[PDB]
C-alpha cells in the first residue's frame, strides 16, 4: 500500500499512508524559519516554537493542555533554518479533537500581552540546554562566518532580545509567513478520505504565497572564542552545492570515502582515511570527521576537528592535507565502492522509524511535485563516479575557506595560513 | 550520604522494594507511576526489576535550600495514592502507559532487543494484546490496594550525593511513610 | 610626541587605562555608577574526555535541528 | 537487526572477578583467530553495517546492523565473534590501561553515582550491591 | 633650569627639574603591560594595576592607605599595552617616606592569597564602568582584529578569567618583567641630589633585562557586534608606521588635513574634510573623524564613524572616498600649512600641565638616550611635505584593511566591499 | 520628590543654607567637607557659593534598600563633627585641602578662570 500525494485548490498539499498501526502520526509542513528573520526581528522564531500551547481563538491554553495529556499523545514542534513542523500523535480514534487544535495553533493564535511577557524567560533556559553540548554554538558561529544575510541569522535568541520580543512581531510573522501555498498535511496510519476531511477545516485560511526573503550571500569570515579549556573545537568548511543536485550526491560520497562516523563500539576506525591520517599526528585524544550541509540555494562542505590545545595547528594541517591527495587523483575503486555502500545503508536506516521517514516524506512535500522512493535514491547514488569525487575535492581545496574555533587558541593557526 | 557543598544542585534518590519481572503487579505500578509522573529542576519515578526482586522509586535534583519541601511532596503524592486514589486520573495514567508501549517498538532494533530480553526474563514473547488486556483491569481499586501493598508504611533505600545538610534525617523520612489520619 | 596622550588627541583616553588608588583631595568626573548584569542561570558541571573512545563520534558530520514539546524535554540534534 | 542475548551479568560474579565482563566488553571486536586484528572491523565497516554490545546488571548483549542482503555473512561473524575471540597478551594490557584511565578521572555523571550508590546500600552483603565496572583494585 | 638626564650602574633611568612649584610629582616608569601577557595567564596586568596597595614586605595595607591619606597625597597606577607607571604626588617635605612606599610597591609585593581573592570581584565592576562609553569595546576590537598576538591582547580581564586570577601568576610577571633595566625614575620639583638619595634604595633591587617578548604579526580581521542601538559606531583601519617616525610625522599630518577634532563650541567644523563630505550624506545626526596609534614595532591609521544605523553604508563611504582624493593628489599648500598649525599648537598645548608633562618625559626616557626638547619637535612637524602626504594616503588606499563594527548592523557594509 | 519606581537606583541631595563668597567661615567648612568625603554606589559633599547665600550638603546614589541607613550615617557624621571633632582627623583635612588648592591651578586655563 503506497502514498499518494494531492494538491488542493488553495495550493495546499496532502498526502497520506494506512499503514495498519496502532499509533498514528499527523505532520503539519510550512516554509518558514529563521532564515526569513532580519536585523530588527531576530529570535522571532525561536519564542513561535515555545509559544506553541498559549491560547487560541478556539481553544483555552488550559484545554489544550489538559485535553492533550487526558488521551496520552504529544504535540510537537522541530524547525530548521528553512523549514517548521507541528506533529501529533496518537491512538487510532484520537484524531478528530487533536485536528481541531492543530488547526486553531497554526490558523488562530492569540498572543496575549501577558502570556507572551510569562514566557519570555524560557528562551534562557532552553538556550542554556541547547549550549551544553560544545558543538552547537560552533556550527551557529560556522553559519555566521559563511554567510552575509540569510543562513547566518541564528536558531536560537540573540542574548539582547530576550525580554523583548512583541506579540505585535509574533503576529505579524504568522500572517505573513504561515500562508497555504508554503503547506503541506502528512499523515501516517489514515486513510486518504480521513485526511480529506481533516483538510477540509483548512480550506478558508489565509491565501496565497508571503514574503519570499533575501537570497543568501556567501562570506569568507572567520569566527574565533577564547575560553580555558584544554581541548578546542574547530571546523573549516567551503561552499559546495545546492539540496537535491547530482553534485551533492558526489559531495556525500566524497564525505564517506573521508570518513563520517563510527560504525563498531571503541573502534578504530581503520576504514576512515581523516582519522587514521591524524592518529599519526598526536598521541593524545582526539576526534576528526567530515562535514556536509545543503540548502535550498547554497551548501557547506568541510572538516570538524576536536583537539588538545597544544596540538591543534598539527591535527587541523593533517587532516587538510588528507583532503588534497584526493584532489591530486589518489582515489581507489575499492574506497569509492565501500562508501556508497555505507551511504546506501546508513540512508535506508535512518527511515525504519516512522517518526523519521515523516519528517522525510514532509520534507519531500515542500519542495517537489511527487514523492522519490528509496530505490531510486539509491540508484541515484549508484551513479556518482570517481571523476565527481575528486572534482568535489577539487571544489572544496580550490574555494574560499571559512573557519571557526572555540577554546584555548594559543596555537590554533589563522584561516590565512592553511 | 555523601556530602560536597562544592557541586551546584543536589542529587536525590529514595527506593522501596519492588517485586520482580515475573509478577502481575507490575503493570498497575506502572500505572501509579505514570500518575505521579513546581519546586526544583528535575524529577523522575522508576521501576527496576531482576529475578526475584526490584526498586520502585523517584530521583529529583534540587536547589539545596528545596530538599526538604521536595521530600514532602513525594511522600505526599505516595500517600495519596495509597489512601485516596480516583478513576478520572488512574484512565489517564492508563492512557499514558498505552502510548508509552506502543512508541518504544518503533524499528527493528528495539524489536529484537525486546524479543531478546523478554525470552531471557519471562521465557516468552508477550504480545501488544496481552498487554492492553492486562491495562484494561486496572481501576482505582487496583491501585489502592497494590501501592498499599508496597510502599504503605516501609522502611526505604535513600542515597544523596551533593549539598545535601538539608535532606531530612532518616527518622524523619521514615515517619513520612505513613499518616495518622488514616 | 612619545606618549600616547601627546600624539593621539582625543582618543588617548581610550588607548589609556588608569586606577587611581587610595582616594584623594580632589573629586573626579564621570564618576560612572554601575548597574551591572545581570547572573545567568546555574548549571550542572562539564564531564572531561581523557579518552579517544570517549571522543570517539562527538564531531558533527550534519546541521542541528532544534525540537521542543508540550510533554517532552527540549531536544537539540 | 540480529544479535545474541546472553544470560550473564555482574551479579553471577564474585568479589575475586568483579569486572569481569565489562573487560570481556571492551576486547570483544578486536579479534579473532579466523580474522586476527582490524580484519572483523574492516570487514563489518566494508558492508556498510554496524556493530554494538552492552552489559548490565544481570544480562548481556552483542547486536549487528545490517541490510536484509548480508544475514549469511551477518550470523557468520556473529558466531565467530562469540567462540573465537584472540585473547592476546598486548591487546589484554592495552585495554587495562584503557579502563584504568576511564577510572582515573571523574568521568561519571552524578546521576550514575547516585544509583550505583542506592544499589550498594539497597542490596548490600549480596551480589546485586556490586558494580559492572568493579573496582579499580 | 633644564632636566638632566642619568643611567645608573643597574640600567635604571633617572631624570630630575626643579622647578619652584609648591606641588612635587615623582613617576616610576616600567616596560611593562598587556602585550606581554599569553593565552594563559590574559588579565593579569588589570588585577596588578588594582592590587597596588595590598600589603608589602615592608608596610601593612592599612598603614600605606593611612599613611598616604594623613598628607593628601596619591598614588596614581597608569598602563597601556606597552609601559606601566606608578606616580606620586606631595607637598614639598613629604619625599622621604612616600618612596619608602614607592619602593615597597613595586619591588617587594605581597600577593596573599585572601587578599587577591577578596579583590577579584572589583575587576568587574571596573571594567564596567570603562565600558560605559562605547568608544573602549569598540578599540579593543580593533585591536582583535587588527593582530595575531600581541598588541591584540586586551587592556581589560576576559570575562572567563575574572576569579581565576592567582597569585602565583602575579608573582611570576612581576619577578620577569619589573627589573630594573626596563625602568626610569622622573622628578619634577625635586633636585637631582635628592632623587639620587631616592634612586639609592634601587641600588639592590633585580637586574638586567627581563623576558622580551614577541613581535605583533598583523590580521586582516573584521569583527561585528550585533545590539538593537540605533546609532552604529565604526572603524576602519591600516598599517602605518613605527613610533618615533618622520613616515608617522607624515600621517600625523595627513590626520590633521582630514580632521582630527572640534575647536569651536557647537561648531559646524568647515576647515575638516571628512566632515564636511559626511555631511553631505546625511541629515540626521553624524560624527566622524580620523585615528592614529604607533607603537614600537607597529601602528595603525584610519577613520573612526558614528551614525544612524540605516546610514551607516552611505557614511562610511562618504568618509573613505574623501582620503581617496588625498591619495590621487588632491591636495593644497594652505591646508598643509593649517594643519601643521593646528598639530604644533596641539602639541604645545598637550603639555601645559606638570601631569602630561610628567607622562611624556617618562615615555621618553624609557626608548631614547637623551630628553628631546619641544622646539626639535616643532622643527620635525615642520619638515614634512605634501609628497609625503599623499604617499601616506597612498599607503592607506591600497594596504590591506581591518574594520570593527557594532550597533544595529542591517546595513553596515562588509570590508570586502569598501 | 518625584517618584519613578522604574529608574535602577535612587538618587537624593539634602542642604542647609551656607554663607556666601565673602565670609571667612568658608574656611573652615571646607575643612570639614574634606573630613566627611560602605553602603552605596556614590556619594559626595558640596558646597555652592553665591552673593549673599549657598547652599551646603551632600549627594549620593543608592539602591532603594539602602536610602534609610544611608541618610541616618551622614546626619550622624554631621552630629558627629559638630559636638565631637578632634585634632588628628582636622589635620589630615586641612592636608587634603592644600593639596586640592594646589592641584587646581595647573596650566593657563584654570589660572586665567580663577
Ligand atoms: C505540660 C508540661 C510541659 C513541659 C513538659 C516538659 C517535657 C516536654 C518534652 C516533649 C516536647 C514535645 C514538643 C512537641 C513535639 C511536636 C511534634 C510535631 O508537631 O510533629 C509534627 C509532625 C511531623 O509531620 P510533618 O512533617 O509536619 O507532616 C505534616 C503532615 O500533614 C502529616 O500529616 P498526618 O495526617 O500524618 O498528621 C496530621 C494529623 C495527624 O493527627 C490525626 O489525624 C489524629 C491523631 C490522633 C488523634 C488525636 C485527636 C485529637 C482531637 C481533639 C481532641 C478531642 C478528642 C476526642 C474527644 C472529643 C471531646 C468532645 O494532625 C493534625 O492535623 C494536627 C491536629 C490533630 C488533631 C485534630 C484536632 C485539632 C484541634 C485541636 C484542639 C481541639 C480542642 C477542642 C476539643 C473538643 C472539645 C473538648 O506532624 C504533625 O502534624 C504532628 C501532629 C501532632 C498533633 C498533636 C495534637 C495534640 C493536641 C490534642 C488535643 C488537645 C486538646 C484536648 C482538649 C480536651 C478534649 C479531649
Ligand atoms: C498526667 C500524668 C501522666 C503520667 C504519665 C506520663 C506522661 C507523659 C507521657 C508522654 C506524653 C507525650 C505527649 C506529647 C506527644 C508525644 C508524641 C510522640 O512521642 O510521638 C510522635 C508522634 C508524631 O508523629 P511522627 O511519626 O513524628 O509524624 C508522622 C507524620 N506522618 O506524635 C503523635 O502521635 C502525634 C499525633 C497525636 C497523638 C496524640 C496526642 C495526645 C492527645 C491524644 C488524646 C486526646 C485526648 C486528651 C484528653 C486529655 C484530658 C482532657
Amino acid at each position: 500500500q503506497d502514498l499518494e500525494f494531492t494538491k488542493l485548490p488553495n495550493g495546499l498539499v496532502i498526502a497520506s499512508l494506512e499503514n495498519y498501526a496502532p499509533l498514528s502520526r499527523i505532520g503539519l509542513f510550512i516554509k518558514a524559519g529563521s532564515r526569513y528573520e532580519d536585523s530588527n526581528n531576530l529570535g522571532t522564531t525561536h519564542l513561535l516554537r515555545l509559544a506553541s500551547s498559549l491560547t487560541t481563538k478556539g481553544a483555552s491554553s488550559f484545554k489544550i493542555t489538559r485535553g492533550i495529556e487526558a488521551v496520552g499523545s504529544k504535540l510537537s514542534v522541530t524547525a530548521t533554518r528553512e523549514t517548521m513542523a507541528y506533529t501529533v500523535e496518537c491512538l487510532r480514534g484520537d484524531v478528530d479533537i487533536l485536528m481541531e487544535f492543530l488547526l486553531n495553533v497554526t490558523t488562530a493564535p492569540e498572543f496575549r500581552r501577558w502570556e507572551v511577557a510569562d514566557l519570555q524567560p524560557q528562551l534562557k533556559i532552553d538556550k542554556a540546554v541547547a549550549f551544553q553540548n560544545p558543538q552547537t554554538h560552533v556550527i551557529e558561529n560556522l553559519h555566521a562566518a559563511a554567510y552575509r544575510n540569510a543562513l547566518a541569522n541564528p536558531l536560537y535568541c540573540p542574548d539582547y532580545r530576550i525580554g523583548k520580543v512583541t506579540s505585535e512581531e509574533l503576529h505579524y510573522f504568522v500572517q505573513n509567513h504561515f500562508t497555504s501555498a508554503r503547506m503541506a498535511l502528512i499523515g501516517l496510519g489514515v486513510s486518504h478520505p480521513v485526511l480529506k476531511q481533516v483538510a477540509e477545516q483548512f480550506l478558508n485560511m489565509r491565501g496565497g504565497f508571503g514574503l519570499s526573503g533575501v537570497k543568501a550571500k556567501y562570506r569568507g569570515g572567520e569566527i574565533r572564542e577564547q575560553n580555558g579549556d584544554s581541548l578546542v573545537h574547530a571546523a573549516l568548511v567551503a561552499e559546495s552545492a545546492v539540496a537535491g543536485s547530482a553534485e551533492a550526491n558526489a559531495f556525500s560520497v566524497l564525505q564517506h570515502v573521508l570518513g563520517a562516523g563510527p560504525h563498531i563500539k571503541r573502534g578504530s576506525n581503520t576504514t576512515s582515511h581523516l582519522y587514521q591520517a591524524v592518529a599519526k599526528a598526536t598521541q593524545q585524544p582526539f576526534d576528526v570527521s567530515a562535514f556536509n550541509a545543503n540548502y535550498s540555494d547554497s551548501g557547506l562542505f568541510g572538516i570538524y576537528t576536536i583537539s588538545q590545545a597544544t596540538a591543534a595547528g598539527d591535527v587541523i594541517k593533517a587532516a587538510y592535507n588528507q583532503v588534497k591527495t584526493i584532489a591530486q587523483g589518489n582515489l581507489s575503486n575499492t574506497d569509492v565502492q565501500a562508501a556508497k555502500n555505507k551511504l546506501k545503508a546508513g540512508y535506508l536506516m535512518s527511515v525504519e522509524s516512522s517518526e523519521r521517514f515523516l519528517e522525510e516524506v514532509g520534507s519531500q512535500a515542500l519542495v517537489a511535485g511527487s514523492y522519490v522512493p528509496p530505490s531510486t535514491v539509491l540508484q541515484q547514488i549508484d551513479s556518482v563516479a570517481n571523476a565527481d569525487v575528486i572534482n568535489a575535492a577539487k571544489k572544496f581545496v580550490s574555494g574560499q575557506k571559512s573557519m571557526v574555533a572555540s577554546g584555548n587558541l594559543g596555537h590554533t593557526p589563522f584561516v590565512d595560513e592553511l | 550520604r555523601h556530602r560536597d557543598d562544592a557541586l551546584p544542585f543536589a542529587h536525590v534518590a529514595i527506593a522501596v522494594e519492588g517485586p520482580g519481572w515475573a509478577s502481575p503487579d507490575n503493570v498497575a505500578l506502572q500505572v501509579a507511576n505514570a500518575i505521579i509522573g513546581k519546586l526544583c529542576q528535575s524529577f523522575q519515578t522508576f521501576s527496576i526489576c531482576y529475578a526475584d526482586t526490584g526498586l520502585l522509586g523517584a530521583h529529583f535534583v534540587c536547589d539545596r535550600m528545596k530538599i526538604d519541601d521536595m521530600m514532602f511532596v513525594l511522600q505526599g503524592q505516595w500517600m495519596r495514592l495509597c489512601t485516596s486514589a480516583t478513576e478520572s486520573e488512574v484512565a489517564r495514567g492508563k492512557n499514558i502507559l498505552r502510548n508509552a508501549l506502543v512508541s518504544h517498538l518503533d524499528g527493528t532494533t528495539p524489536v529484537c532487543e525486546d524479543i531478546g530480553r523478554s525470552l531471557l526474563t519471562y521465557g516468552r514473547r508477550i504480545p501488544l494484546a496481552e498487554w492492553e488486556s492486562r491495562i484494561a483491569e486496572v481501576d482505582a481499586s487496583v491501585v489502592r490496594e497494590i501501592c498499599s501493598k508496597y510502599i504503605y508504611d516501609q522502611c526505604p533505600a535513600v542515597a544523596g550525593y551533593g549539598p545535601i545538610e538539608q535532606l531530612p534525617d532518616y527518622n524523619r523520612i521514615r515517619s513520612g511513610m505513613f499518616w495518622l489520619r488514616f | 610626541m612619545l606618549s600616547v596622550a601627546a600624539r593621539s588627541g582625543p582618543f588617548a583616553p581610550v588607548l589609556s587605562a588608569t586606577s587611581r588608588g587610595v582616594a584623594g583631595a580632589l573629586r573626579p568626573l564621570v564618576q560612572a555608577t554601575v548597574p551591572a548584569t545581570p547572573e545567568p542561570p546555574v548549571l550542572d558541571l562539564k564531564r572531561p574526555f581523557l579518552s579517544r573512545e570517549s571522543l570517539s563520534g562527538q564531531a558533527v558530520r550534519r546541521p542541528l535541528v532544534a525540537s521542543v514539546g508540550l510533554n517532552v524535554p527540549a531536544s537539540v540534534c | 537487526t540480529v544479535g545474541v542475548w546472553i544470560d550473564v551479568g555482574s551479579r553471577f560474579e564474585t568479589e575475586k572477578n568483579n569486572g569481569a565482563g565489562y573487560f570481556l566488553e571492551h576486547l570483544a571486536f578486536k579479534g579473532t583467530k579466523n580474522r586476527p586484528g582490524s580484519a572483523l572491523e574492516k570487514e563489518v565497516e566494508s558492508m556498510g553495517a554496524h556493530l554494538n554490545a552492552y552489559s548490565t546488571r544481570e544480562h548481556t548483549a552483542y547486536y549487528i546492523k545490517a541490510l536484509s542482503k548480508d544475514l549469511p555473512k551477518v550470523v557468520e561473524l556473529l558466531g565467530d565473534i562469540v567462540q573465537n575471540c584472540s585473547l592476546e597478551d598486548s591487546q589484554i594490557e592495552k585495554e587495562r590501561d584503557v579502563i584504568l584511565r576511564e577510572m582515573q578521572e571523574n568521568d561519571a555523571s552524578m546521576r550514575d553515582v547516585v544509583f550505583d550508590y542506592l544499589h550498594a546500600t539497597a542490596f548490600q552483603g549480596t551480589p546485586l550491591a556490586q558494580t559492572v565496572e568493579g573496582p579499580s583494585e
